[PDB]
């Protein structure tokens, strides 16, 4: 289904569109984590580095 | 003071009634004002927008003020008339399939020589579709064989707006015989990318009324002719308003046409509610930047979007992502200079091109952008 | 053997939010509620493949509570135990004890009744609150009162968070503290003090976190509580249940105030640094540099001490170490209690929390003592109460709620009585 | 510095810290919880 | 180059200073010497 | 859950309110078209404090405009986030008081206040649990001070159990618009000390000093000063709209800050304020924020705090920060400058931390100090008042409308016994 | 850790400091844009003494520029390594003193010194443990001497427990810029002998003679003179910034070189200094450096040390050396020229070795000698002071501003008793 019924909003169950959106966000985050782990090695091959948060 | 006025209309986002907003724009102070035509009351006072190019505003154009995009339907004043009689000259400058293989250089030449592209669309025409076109040339057997040639490849159709636009285009094309054009003027586009008199790379409307009719045929109110979207093994790329404004669209599309086959493309000036949906998945990541700011830049202007496909036809996501390089233009410029984001992406949020990022995601974004937004 | 745990206030439910994280991590329960008999003292097994804790979070402001209702542990407590009011008590004892209490305590005790009825072998209660705030002090005291008239005979373990002397984040917490003790004296059975500045110095010195948040504090407090209940949850060589603290640690009907401490509080590289054994952790449990309340036990004399050992501890060396402690003369006991110790040994070591700051040590010690430095602490609070009360500052908020000066005067003289009791017992 | 810690830092480089302290700290991966078993803490005593 | 009548004589935001995270010019360079970051990871 | 209704009065209040609702809408991520387009789910959860969804995610502000000239109504439909408001809530006269306190409190009030009380009654009963009311007005104007003041009086007569925040700008002699500023301010103060719970004193002099020195701006127009006060107000009510490691509601802040029922006039500041040329050269730490907070040049009143003592103070921080660092900084500040705080109250500094910073900033602060230096500002006003009252200047337009001289003497009495008791606790 | 803040006064002070921060940044390997680009790790651990990390490798110096005329500040931002200072540290007047000590100490000071004190305070508590302050200024100019002198007095009153270095140039009749040189120098020295902990005396005459003889330059501009002074200042502070086989901090050198509280005027040298034509024809050994170090024509004062005795002396070496060679060289110098040393103090030479040489060199040294030949300089100045003051020339531009005559007599008496006690200990 695309959306939720009237009982879903009370039961707290998220709608189909909401759940698919969240899952998509998180899969994307995984991909960019892999990409960052690759870029760090590619930079240290040259002697430069990414900046890391504090 | 000087005032350019237009009635624009704006349908809103959740109570369907359309209506006119009449608009006053002051060139000297870069100032825009709005008063509703109905109710005789002010809407937006003497505030400094200065985000709209005065050249960009013209009859039938869509401009976004304060998160509302309202196309200017038509001016009210006769003063504004003469002043924009000047600019609002429109022509239909479509291309032929023989030059379609090298259309990036052509669009580059166009917008770098000086023009405006208003609306752009790539399609593939059926026989009845090409016969619906060229309606005035139905009796000529030359055209009756032309239509079969035209129905073969993938055609491009762009609307050109410029002062004296019809005349400049009839100039830059060159005579229909490309051999004599090669002999006469090498700078002519037909002489540059023309094979035979029978085949001309670029076709230009010879009359204002004819252009007004063929423009309507190509992208009329409810018309989306010759849609050619191949969902399998295709990726979505977004040429952003930065490139649309500066004219690097020709610089990017020839570059990507060199490496991949380009299939379907259009000029979509999204609404905010469409941009939020399209983007909404990159708010988790921090490399992309503020989700609100990123969405805002995308709605701030027109943008082109093409379906990219690879030569082998296996999958285009990964190869195109290596071509696009890193998400940040600095990272690209340092360790992937050949990337186009590194080449002409300004900074974090003003990056040049946006791209699909997942193989499960490419076809989804593509079919959305080429069926869902276009139908609505 | 089953014990239920209620959490009152902004501080209490965050501490509990670390405790239950620790419990599920110790018993192998995934936060969504299922495992991939020792747990039975905390989690009731409803139906199949589900375990719900025996606790009630309750508070008047909904912001922290629905932060839980949206956090990671949504599936652990479903939304009917997490009681939430509409508006806060706002650091106002009278507002929490009379205005909103009268509307929330009935629902609270009505819920705790059918929690106890689901239970069968109820050991006791243990509450979590900070006495500086408004909700944790006022309606906490009102709740403890109605629970004491409900059952009475059952032990009530009050783990309170007192205001530190110099580092403090409120203004009227002396008023709320004094008004809290006036009921915490004659209601709870065993009241454990846990200040904040001592924990700050602990994570600054031993754990060497220089920018500690509240998560790290609540994490190691949860480690102390878990080390307290490990004797009930897991089998060891010498088990000690909740009823023992009632007898072994409280020599008088009113002297129930316990300083806690813990060792070895060690990071991930100092563990490889140090050779860990029983003699030094028994030492480290007694120096003021590892106590949870900023006070100097050198100034006081111990009444009775309890030692919870976890992990790879045999009983001969704990006996040898406490023999060395009793023969040392840097610390002093009272002449009343020659048997000043109570050991307890459990087999399971303390676990680690991924992303935590503590390493997996083989053994650990939780010390819980009783001394007269606490009598010094209460005098420190009484002095800073009397100064502000001398000018009648902030009084009009309490009287505007509906209280008077009479309870202020009688709580003042009550702590004066407590001060006299500690100083006469010290002799 | 430890290689695994450096890797964790470059992992956290991508997270925006746009969530609250509570979630950001108390978040758990499903592999973070180990099944219950008799560890070598103090269990070699009773297994004689 | 002034028309004596039409010319106007006489001599002719804070969000940018408030929220600089949006500002594209003021940013981290995002690429640093490896030795520097390896010192910083253990220092900070 | 907890509810704040917003009331705007006078020209200065209306424009401040416009920028305030601009900033709030930006922090919650709703566009001026009234739809939601934010990012984090932490934004959706506490928008009932300021908004009501009407039909499908359309959020209207819970605000009531109140004025007497249509020029103000044009100026509030002026900017973006101006069409977001509620057309019915534009309760509005037509004549115009025009810098006359008697016209704002006796003549035009008699025909406008019944209407505004009805619409604010509808806004109060539209929600479930009120937390308090929040009005923004001035103390020099006529349609702002007198009208809003009676509004405060009638509301406190109606709902005596809710909180009340009043953002009031006060006249200063260096930046002085009208000539009857003391004639209106003293009467406004006279009624505010007996009606309102607490008042956040502001002024334009300190704002221009800030925009010149620390912002290093060229042309600080009014949109900027209103932007600064807006950021202040958003910083105050951030703890309700966002979760924090140490929560502090409005009433909690009031009971921590107000030791006596008449000692409730606060000086406010904000941090960080950096020039765009020196922003890159600055670090972002808690001590960096604190050293700018306790700077006397960063306060938003014309009252040098080192000319008196602090009674209490509060610091609301925004952003993921170290709590130990927060408290040690407050303690160090309290210990170094030990004479500038009051003696008979220990730990004069209450603090709170929120996890959500403002948009674009990494870590921000908001200072609220209840000092005794406000008696200088009331003295510099009362002296202007008595100098004019010794010669009865400008008096006839006031007495000829219904007011009498005894009201002016009562204002003198209350202002004077007020400043004597601040001097008493100094 | 151990902290040194920098204070630059006057035109000469600003240009000297510009070269100083150029060479320090060069030593720590940071580019003129403010980021790190070095190669060795040794530079990273001790940049906290002279910098503060701002954001992403942005290290701003802990410096405070201070003067009264914008020409000097513009010349600072014009050259390279001018884009790294914090613009808030450009505390700065508008009128200009102009060779008037009374202007620099009584009138313009009253409105500039509170502001510089604000920023130097904020920059002092920005760090944890102060080692001391480091001031570069002149004794001939007005805005340098007078303003810097009062700043020294205010600072020594607030932080009396911290060390203090003053690099002060003195005027000489042979290189004479202005006319009121003695009226400035006498008063400044009179204040420095009770306020400053120690002073490193410089002068342009000896520097010009050095670039003529040893350097054999053609056009000795101010750039090279400031270049030499910078190399001296980096040489004296290298011990804190780098490890070594024997570390000697600032207070360590002070207690080693100052036998009496008023005997704290040092003369300085520097080695190696060689002409470019002979740059490759020379050798690099510790005896080679010691010969050039103990030469009388290598001192940076116009005081022939062979006309007096060294009370004490110190030499700070940089580079991989054998301390045995270092100490025996000091012993040889002390044994051969035994008449030029004091008798009642044995082993008058303190030494130190650091293992990091300056950029481009293999081995360098820095000599600091507290001799008694400096009384020749002060007699040379005081006699000019008496020659002018005995007939009251130029006196009224000082008396007309707040100063009186007994101040000049006080400076005379203090100068006279100082040189007499130097002559006594000779
Ligand atoms: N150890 C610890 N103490 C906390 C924590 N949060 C708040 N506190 C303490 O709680 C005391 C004030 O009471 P709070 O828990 O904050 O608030 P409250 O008890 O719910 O009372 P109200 O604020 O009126 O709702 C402060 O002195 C804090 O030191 C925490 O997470 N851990
Ligand atoms: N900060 C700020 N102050 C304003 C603005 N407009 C007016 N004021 C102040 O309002 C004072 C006069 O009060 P006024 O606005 O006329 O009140 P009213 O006449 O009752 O509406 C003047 O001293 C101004 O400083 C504004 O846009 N921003
Ligand atoms: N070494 C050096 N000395 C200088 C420089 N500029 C000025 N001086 C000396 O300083 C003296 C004048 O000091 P001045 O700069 O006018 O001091 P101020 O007016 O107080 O700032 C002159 O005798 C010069 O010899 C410089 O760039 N380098
Ligand atoms: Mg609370």
């Amino acid at each position: 289904t695309l959306a939720g019924t009237s009982s879903d909003r009370d039961a707290g169950i998220k709608s189909g569109v909401q759940t698919v959106k969240a899952a998509r966000q998180a899969r994307l985050r995984e991909l960019f984590e892999r990409e960052a782990l690759m870029y760090e090695k590619e930079l240290n091959a040259r002697g430069l580095s990414l900046v890391k948060p504090r | 003071n000087l005032r350019y006025c237009f009635i624009s209309e704006w349908l809103d986002p959740a109570s369907g009634i359309l209506w006119k907003y009449q608009l006053f724009y002051y060139p000297e102070s870069k100032e825009v004002e709005m008063v509703d035509i109905k109710n005789r009351r002010h809407f937006l006072k003497r505030t400094k927008y200065e985000e709209l190019k005065p050249s960009l505003l013209f009859l039938g154009s869509v401009v976004t003020v304060f998160s509302r995009q309202l196309k200017l339907t038509e001016y009210g004043d006769e003063f504004t008339r003469n002043r924009m009689e000047s600019q609002s000259e429109r022509t239909l400058a479509m291309i032929k399939p023989d030059a379609y293989k090298n259309m990036g250089k052509i669009i580059n030449a166009i917008c770098q020589s000086g023009f405006l592209i208003s609306k752009l669309r790539i399609g593939k025409l059926s026989k009845e579709e090409a016969g619906e076109f060229y309606a005035v040339h139905a009796g000529k057997p030359f055209v009756d064989r032309l239509t079969d040639f035209m129905s073969s490849g993938r055609v491009v159709a762009m609307e050109l707006v410029a002062p004296g636009a019809i005349r400049k285009w009839r100039e830059l094309i060159g005579p229909t015989d490309s051999n004599q054009a090669r002999a006469e003027a090498p700078g002519s586009l037909r002489a540059q990318f023309g094979t035979d008199k029978t085949f001309n790379a670029c076709h230009g409307s010879d009359a204002p009324d004819t252009a007004a009719e063929e423009c309507n045929f190509w992208f009329g109110p409810g018309r989306y002719p010759g849609k050619c979207d191949l969902a399998a093994g295709t990726t979505l790329c977004l040429v952003k308003p930065h490139l649309v404004a500066d004219g690097a669209a020709g610089l990017v599309i020839d570059l990507i046409q060199e490496s991949f086959e380009v299939t379907a493309g259009g000029l979509y000036n999204l609404d905010r509610n469409a941009a939020a949906e399209f983007l909404e998945v990159y708010k988790g990541v921090l490399p992309a930047g503020d989700f609100n700011s990123m969405v805002e830049q995308l709605t701030s202007g027109a943008c082109i979007a093409l379906e990219v496909a690879d030569r082998d036809g296996a999958d285009a996501v990964e190869p195109f992502r290596q071509l696009a390089g890193p998400l940040d233009p600095e990272l690209g410029r340092v360790l992937r200079p050949a990337s186009l984001r590194a080449r002409f992406g300004l900074d974090a949020v003003r990056n040049g091109v946006h791209c699909t990022d997942l193989p499960e995601d490419g076809v989804l974004e593509v079919n959305y952008f080429f069926t869902i937004l276009p139908t609505a | 053997r089953e014990v239920i745990s209620i959490h009152i206030g902004q501080a209490g439910i965050q501490v509990g939010n670390a405790c239950w994280e620790l419990y599920c991590l110790e018993h192998g329960i995934q936060p969504d509620g299922q495992m991939p008999d020792a747990f039975n003292t905390f989690f009731s097994e409803t139906g199949a493949g589900k375990h719900v804790p025996r606790c009630i979070f309750l508070d008047l402001e909904p912001t922290v509570v629905d932060e839980v209702r949206t956090g990671t542990y949504r599936q652990l407590f479903h939304p009917e135990q997490l009681i939430s009011g509409k508006e806060d008590a706002a650091n106002n004892f009278a507002r929490g004890h009379y205005t909103i209490g009268k509307e929330i305590v009935d629902l609270a005790l009505d819920r705790i009744r059918k929690l106890a009825d689901n239970c069968t072998g109820l050991q006791g209660f243990l509450v979590f609150n900070a006495v500086g705030g408004g909700t944790g002090s006022g309606l906490g005291s009102l709740l403890l009162e109605r629970l004491s008239v409900d059952y009475g005979k059952k032990s009530k373990l009050g783990f309170t968070v007192y205001p530190s002397p110099q580092v403090s984040t409120a203004v009227v917490e002396p008023y709320n503290s004094v008004l809290s003790t006036h009921s915490l004296l004659e209601h709870t059975d065993v009241a454990v003090m846990l200040d904040n500045e001592a924990i700050y110095d602990i994570c600054r010195r031993s754990l060497d976190i220089e920018r500690p948040t509240y998560t790290n504090l609540n994490r190691l407090i949860a480690q102390v509580i878990s080390s307290l209940t490990a004797s009930l949850r897991f089998d060891g060589a010498l088990n000690v249940d909740i009823t023992e603290f009632q007898t072994n640690l409280v020599p008088y009907p009113r002297i129930h105030f316990m300083l806690s401490s813990y060792a070895p509080i060690i990071s991930a590289e100092k563990a490889y640094h140090e050779q860990l054994s029983v003699a030094e952790i028994t030492n480290a449990a007694f120096e003021p540099a590892s106590m949870m309340v900023k006070c100097d036990p050198r100034h006081g004399k111990y009444m009775a001490c309890c030692l919870m050992y976890r992990g790879d501890v045999v009983p001969k060396d704990v006996n040898a170490s406490v023999a060395t402690i009793k023969t040392k003369r840097t610390i002093q006991f009272v002449d009343w209690c020659p048997t000043g110790f109570k050991c307890g040994i459990n087999y399971q070591p303390p676990t680690v929390v991924p992303g935590g700051d503590l390493a997996k040590v083989q053994r650990a010690v939780c010390m819980i003592s009783n001394s007269t430095a606490i009598g010094e602490i209460f005098s420190r609070l009484d002095h800073k109460f009397d100064l502000m009360y001398a000018k009648r500052a902030f009084v009009h908020w309490y009287v505007g709620e509906g209280m008077e000066e009479g309870e202020f005067s009688e709580a003042r003289e009550d702590l004066a009585a407590l001060e006299k009791d500690f100083e006469e017992v010290g002799a | 510095a430890a290689s695994a810690e450096v890797e964790k830092l470059t992992v956290k480089s991508v997270d925006p810290r746009k969530t609250s302290q509570y979630a950001d700290d108390y978040h758990k991966k499903p592999a973070d919880t180990k099944a219950f078993s008799k560890t070598g803490g103090g269990y070699w005593i009773s297994q004689r | 180059g002034i028309d004596p009548a039409q010319h106007r004589f006489g001599a002719v935001g804070v969000r940018k200073a408030l929220q600089p995270g949006l500002d594209p010019s003021l940013q981290a360079p995002k690429v640093l010497p490896k030795l520097h970051e390896d010192f910083k990871a253990t220092a900070t | 859950m907890r509810e704040i209704v917003h009331i705007q009065g006078g020209q200065c209040g209306n424009q401040i309110g416009a920028k305030f609702w601009e900033v709030v809408s930006d922090e919650h991520g709703i566009d001026p078209t009234g739809t939601y387009h934010g990012d984090s789910d932490l934004q959706l959860e506490r928008i009932n404090v300021y908004f009501n969804e009407a039909t499908g995610g359309r959020y209207v502000p819970r605000a009531i405009l109140m004025d007497l000239e249509p020029g103000t109504m044009d100026s509030v439909r002026s900017g973006p986030y101006g069409q977001i408001f509620r057309p019915d809530n534009f309760v509005f006269g037509q004549t115009g008081a025009g810098n006359n306190w008697a016209k704002g409190h006796y003549t035009e009030g008699a025909e406008l206040i019944d209407s505004v009380l009805d619409v604010v009654r509808k806004e109060a009963e539209s929600c479930d649990c009120l937390q308090g009311f929040q009005v923004c007005h001035s103390l020099g104007g006529g349609t702002g001070s007198g009208m809003g003041t009676l509004l405060i009086s009638k509301i406190r007569e109606e709902y005596p159990d809710r909180m009340m925040l009043t953002f009031s700008v006060v006249p200063s002699p260096k930046v002085s618009d009208t000539v009857v500023e003391p004639y209106n301010a003293t009467l406004s103060v006279h009624q505010l000390v007996e009606n309102a719970d607490e008042c956040m004193v502001l002024d334009n002099e300190a704002l221009y000093d800030i925009c010149f020195r620390t912002l290093k701006l060229t042309t600080p127009t009014f949109g900027d000063l209103n932007h600064l006060i807006s950021a202040v107000m958003s910083g105050i009510t951030c703890c309700l709209r966002f979760p924090g490691q140490l929560n502090a509601d409005l009433r909690k802040l009031a009971v921590n800050l107000i030791p006596f029922p008449r000692l409730h006039f606060f000086m406010v500041g904000f941090t960080p304020l950096t020039s765009r040329g020196s922003q890159q050269y600055r670090a972002l730490t808690v001590p960096e924020l604190t050293q700018q907070m306790w700077d006397a040049k960063n306060m938003m009143c014309a009252a040098d705090p080192r000319h008196g003592r602090y009674l209490t103070a509060s610091a609301l921080f925004r952003g993921r920060m170290s709590t130990k660092e927060v408290d040690e900084q407050m303690l160090n500040v309290q210990n170094k400058n030990s004479s500038y705080f009051v003696e008979w109250i220990p730990n004069n500094v209450k603090s709170s931390v929120c996890d959500i910073p403002p948009k674009g900033l990494k870590m921000s602060a908001t200072f609220i100090g209840n000092s005794t230096a406000i008696q200088e500002m009331f003295k510099r006003v009362s002296e202007q008042f008595t100098a004019m009252f010794r010669r009865k200047a400008f008096l006839h337009w006031y007495t000829g409308e219904g007011m009498d001289e005894m009201e002016f003497t009562e204002a003198e009495s209350n202002m004077n016994d007020l400043v004597s008791e601040y001097q008493q606790y100094q």
